[PDB]
């Protein structure tokens, strides 16, 4: 499966931004014998995303901040730049946090999608047929599969867009010890890294004092162009 | 390609047989 | 000498590691050689972006969870990056610094998966035996960790549903935990924990006597036996022990099990008043 949405394609400041690219599917019978149930459609979709974008963003920012905080200042306790370590932060950040709200939304919107078109299926009809009871949970069911992906992107963008000053106030010691020691005429080393490097650690894959070579940076460009549940930015 | 999946498959039921009673 | 020039291919893999492009041959490669390098996992851990591009062959294959579309090839990929993961997590020089980047709740989804084919199999079982390394060093540090993140209610998921070998890994799991002192104040801390261990247990045993298995009833009585040891959790049992551990049920299964049939006795004991 191949995900239909870019980064930039749902705009997250309101749950407006879902309304352009809700899919509803024209062959489902429900819509055939009562097309007016098409319009509570579009609200049952935002009132599942209002009542788990904040659960999971939280969740999700928590459960990938520690891991990219202790992973990042290891991998750049030689690197006297703040600019290449904070960016490096943010590409393994957001992807980390987009990955782990995915994992924690997809089946619960499912089941919220489904709920909330079910409600406003029965409110109304009021009193439904037990066939017309079949159209509405074939509809749910249907609705809640062709439209969870789009979900569940709304909400990553959501945990990625916070994930940002997350990311920054947990580094905070780690980017004043790079501005405090460059403003004394010097590079940072971690004195404890430094050690363990230079006396433990073999000549090839030893971490190098001066900087980061660059092209074993691609792990971390590789966090920033290839984002689970995105298309990927660019190709290679 | 199948027949990796399986060969591993195969060493983890050995490994994990291993790991749980001793 | 000889073994010199081994050990740059070694660190040569390390390198590709790093890049897409040649990650994917470093993988297969060093899989192999982490049970003859014994400092492999130090070299790994210390490495620049080695344990970042082992989580990104993680949550790269989170897209393929649901819809469950994992492949066989996906699922031999991101087992060969669990494997060294698990290399970092046996040796004691990476192992805190391992749980202190939380490393294993990034395996959690996993165990969180239900389908019943291969690929989901192997990344279960692959992710579950990471897991099992840990508990196997019988560290304080390890107990606190699983105690803290919630795997406990994971490992009952698997206990009750998994597959025959899922539920004795995880059961397995679940009683090195209860082995340790902390593990067994913790579960029996408040009743709402207890109980939702000891409901699982019991369903397991009915399970059982349908569907036999020696060492998943061999771990599942080990729980039950620790379990005893703790008074508040001493009482609950004496109420809500599956009958079938106290007749003959398991008789004829147990003939030749000398241990579980002296953990058997021992637990029927210890519920005595
Ligand atoms: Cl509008
Ligand atoms: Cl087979």
């Amino acid at each position: 499966p191949q995900p239909q949405y870019s980064y930039h394609d749902i705009n997250v400041y309101s749950l407006a931004g879902l309304a352009p690219h809700i899919t509803l599917n024209p062959t489902i019978p429900l819509f055939q014998a009562h097309p007016q149930l098409k319009q509570c459609v579009r609200q049952a979709i935002e009132r599942a995303v209002q009542e788990l974008v904040h659960p999971v963003v939280d969740r999700s920012i928590k459960i990938a901040m520690t891991t990219c905080e202790q992973i990042v200042r290891k991998d750049f306790a030689l690197d006297s730049e703040e600019s290449r370590m904070r960016i490096a932060a943010h590409h393994m950040m957001r992807n980390l946090t987009a990955g782990m709200a995915m994992i924690t939304c997809r089946e619960p919107l499912l089941m919220s999608i489904s709920t909330n078109l079910k409600n406003s299926f029965a409110s109304a009809l009021r009193t439904a047929s037990p066939q017309q009871r079949e159209m509405m949970d074939q509809a749910a069911a249907q609705l809640a599969q062709d439209n969870c992906e789009l979900a569940c992107c709304f909400i990553q963008k959501t945990a990625v867009e916070k994930a940002g000053p997350e990311m920054d106030k947990r580094l905070a010691t780690e980017f004043e010890l790079r501005k405090h020691a460059r403003q004394e005429g010097r590079r940072y080393c971690d004195p404890v890294v430094l050690t363990y490097q230079a006396e433990r650690m073999p000549e090839q894959i030893r971490l190098k004092v001066g900087g980061v070579d660059p092209k074993q940076l691609a792990v971390y460009e590789e966090f920033a162009r290839n984002v689970p549940g995105f298309l990927p930015t660019n190709d290679l | 390609d199948d027949q990796q999946l399986d060969h591993n498959f195969k060493q983890m039921e050995e490994h994990l047989a291993l790991m749980v009673e001793g | 000498g000889p073994h010199m020039l081994e050990r740059e291919k070694i660190y040569q893999w390390i390198n590709e590691l790093s890049s897409p492009e040649t990650r994917e041959n470093a993988l297969l490669e060093l899989s192999k050689k982490r049970e003859s390098v014994p400092d492999l996992a130090p070299m790994l851990w210390h490495s620049f972006g080695t344990i970042a591009a082992l989580l990104q062959e993680i949550v790269n294959i989170y897209p393929s969870i649901n819809p469950p579309t994992l492949t066989a090839h996906q699922s031999n990929r991101v087992c060969n990056a669990l494997a060294l993961l698990q290399c970092v997590a046996s040796h004691p020089e990476t192992r805190s610094a391992f749980l202190a980047a939380h490393i294993p709740l990034f395996l959690y989804p996993f165990l969180h998966t239900v389908s019943k084919t291969r690929p989901f199999e192997y990344l279960r079982l692959t992710s579950l035996g990471v897991i099992g390394a840990l508990v196997k060093t019988d560290e304080q540090e390890v107990i606190n960790f699983l105690l803290t993140t919630e795997i406990i209610p994971l490992c009952l998921r698997i206990m009750e549903s998994g597959s025959e070998l899922s539920k004795t890994v995880a059961t397995f799991i679940l009683q090195k935990i209860l082995l340790d002192d902390t593990g067994l104040a913790y579960i029996c801390q408040t009743y709402e924990r207890f109980s939702h261990v000891a409901m699982i247990l019991g369903k397991m045993v009915l399970q059982l006597s349908k569907e036999p298995s020696a060492r998943l009833l061999k771990h599942v009585v080990r729980c039950y036996l620790r379990l005893s040891d703790n008074p508040r959790a001493r009482e609950a049992l004496r109420q809500c022990l599956p009958d079938q551990l106290k007749d003959t049920t398991f008789a004829q299964v147990l003939k030749d099990d000398t241990t579980t049939k002296r953990w058997l006795a021992q637990l029927v004991k210890n519920l005595q008043e």
